[PDB]
């Protein structure tokens, strides 16, 4: 077992969707998870939680610090030193909001030719693009009525081929009714962004 | 350097649904970096962004004031995201008839309701006017000039190629000192 | 450190590009890995051979045996069966793998940029779409006009499996950014995409401003 | 709808070759049955699947073939489906195209040479749609549809429909030149 901390950023789902989010510093590969004590940087009280298996046998345990969208917001940065009696030194991790943010180009496709042709399903696509952060959210609609996640497929967040600064893209088809489509109803995909003006946006299409 | 492929997005945008609420409070909110003020109005909530000279004068948040507002968007929690458009909590009022002339040589005219009114409302209220009335957003017609005419000579300018910009939409001007409005439609 | 036997596919990229495509076998979880016993089935191609010992994602030693020469039996339907004895088993393990015999085709499909980036004079997407296939596998690239394209110029997503309504089949995209000089010129971009159940191995979608 | 026109259009338009006395062992290639051969600097891939798989069991031994390009995939090779011949003069086929100029119906004799006994029936339509791509307005505009009728010598009959490229079990399929009779083709107007 060879102790590894790591931190990790509020959930982007929690900033722009729920009324909570944490930073969260796991401490994994022990082989026995006790006595680890973690303090970072003069808030609010950082909750331990329970002992848990990771990979290839091994332990490991975490702490949440509750509550801290708003100074994750304002720019504020966390660090998170983890003391353990298998490890010689507490180890150490730092965190802050992401400067150097690109706003997402949103684009949705109509669906191809072909498939209006073939007259079951057609496919839309959305594609966002050219941001930065990679942590995106990707949601469909149905005229005003949003879809269900399972009936819509979201790639993971990829970088893209670039010659200079580092941008993401991210891919998600959903594929609906011909009949649908040509009756004449809307179609919208939803991308939220922390880089976005407010945090989400949205583009619409029709035949 | 300039098109018509986003004409049905700015079509749709103008022509959508305003609404006009009085006397909204609430108390200002980080979300996501941003300033937000969450208000209910006609069993529906809303999410109020501050993002221009309005964050500043609005630090405390909304103790009663007038609000225009338009769907940016719905968000997945079912809030309406709306920018900008905030007047003074104001015990006057009176009307203000503008005259609006549209030049693509039309007189047309534009009733003001408020003694302070928001750059945002006069924006949204006169280009719905010119693409219900005047082909605007549609076919080929898209960019032009909306030209507010204060009384003394001073001007303000909006371009129609794009939706007026979020940081403008918390700018106000006092209703008596517009002295007429001019459009321009350049077409194709 | 747990003992684990696992057997590995040929790479489509060897089944329909290359000469040489092999199935891997691997015992993970050793705490030393030399004395391993490889036994393949069926055993009449080129000699198996073991790599040397390897670490795995924990600090314990992993060692491998690859069949050469393996395309012919795969794609003839051949089911191989790798056996593996060490010191630190109890009992030989047996993995089993076969080529898949409930396949699905690509239905292949290349979009145009969005019409915005049109609008730009910068640079404008193309999107490739694979989807309806199985199994997950597949190959994709460009080629603008009859050339082929670099990898670095484009960027292929993870085979993801479709929302379904009974059938397991799966999806890709992949986006290739061009200059929109070259779009407008009247220049075609084709995505070709190689799958076990396309009737040639591959296909094309080719595509240029109607 | 005419959504292909342009994908048929370069297909039949494009460069076919009549190669003879061609020799190559079968080899499995993604389960099916190949033959790899280089002619003309160009290196081929032949898919045997129609019941030619069965006739070409060992590999051809000097037969002709008539490649149709139907991607040259990223090794270089060109594939090509079926078009195999028997290893042993030119004939002049002739050809009626039924066409709408607008409100006529205009019917024109016309022919293409072939330069075998036997020949498949993928030369067969792929030398016909040419000549209806290139004189007729064929997968342009609104053009795509109509059948190629194949009548033989007694009486038996063989269709084509335009709408679709020709079925890759159908580039097998062979026939003798002497016993066609006649080939009437009909431009469906959309
Ligand atoms: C912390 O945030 C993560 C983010 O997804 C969430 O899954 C988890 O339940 C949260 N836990 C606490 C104690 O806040």
């Amino acid at each position: 077992c060879h102790p590894r901390l790591s931190l990790h950023r509020p959930a982007l789902e929690d900033l722009l969707l729920g009324s909570e989010a944490n930073l969260t510093c796991t401490l994994t590969g022990l082989r026995d998870a006790s006595g680890a004590t973690f303090t970072w940087t003069s808030g609010k009280s950082a909750v331990q939680g329970p002992p848990e298996r990771d990979l290839c046998g091994c332990y490991s345990v975490s702490s949440v610090l509750p509550g801290s969208a708003q100074p994750w917001n304002h720019g504020e940065t966390f660090t998170c030193t983890a003391a353990h009696p298998e490890l010689k030194t507490p180890l150490t991790a730092t965190l802050s909001k992401s400067g150097n943010t690109f706003r997402p180009e949103v684009h949705l496709l109509p669906p191809p030719s072909e498939e209006l042709a073939l007259n079951e399903l057609v496919t839309l696509t959305c594609l966002a693009r050219g941001f930065s952060p990679k942590d995106v959210l990707v949601r469909w609609l149905q005229g005003s009525q949003e879809l269900p996640r399972e009936k819509y497929l979201t790639w993971a967040s990829r970088q893209e081929p670039s010659q200079g600064t580092t941008t993401f893209f991210v891919y998600s088809i959903l594929r609906v009714a011909a009949e649908d489509w040509k009756k004449g109803d809307t179609f919208s995909c939803m991308v939220g962004h922390e880089a976005l003006p407010l945090a989400f946006t949205q583009k619409t299409i029709d035949r | 350097v300039q098109h018509l492929y986003d004409i049905k997005d700015l079509h749709r945008y103008y022509s959508s649904e305003s609404f006009e609420f009085s006397n909204i409070s609430g108390k200002v909110e980080n979300y996501n970096g941003s300033n937000v003020v969450r208000f209910n109005q006609e069993k529906q909530n809303h999410q109020l962004f501050l993002l221009g000279e309005d964050k500043a004068k609005y630090k405390q948040g909304l103790q009663g004031q007038d609000v225009f507002v338009v769907k940016e968007l719905i968000d997945p929690n079912g809030r309406l995201s709306t920018v900008g458009g905030v007047t003074k909590k104001n015990n006057q009022s009176s009307e203000t008839n503008i005259h609006l002339l549209v030049n693509k040589a039309t007189n047309d005219s534009f009733l003001i309701n408020k003694e302070e009114v928001s750059l945002k409302e006069l924006d949204f209220k006169i280009r719905k006017q010119l693409v219900e009335k005047y082909g605007l957003y549609q076919g080929t017609s898209k960019y032009g000039k909306i030209t507010i005419i204060l009384n003394g000579g001073k001007k303000q300018e909006i371009d129609l190629g794009d939706k007026l910009q979020f940081e403008r939409m918390g700018d106000v001007l006092n209703s008596k000192d517009i002295n007429k409005i001019e459009v321009t439609l350049k077409q194709i």
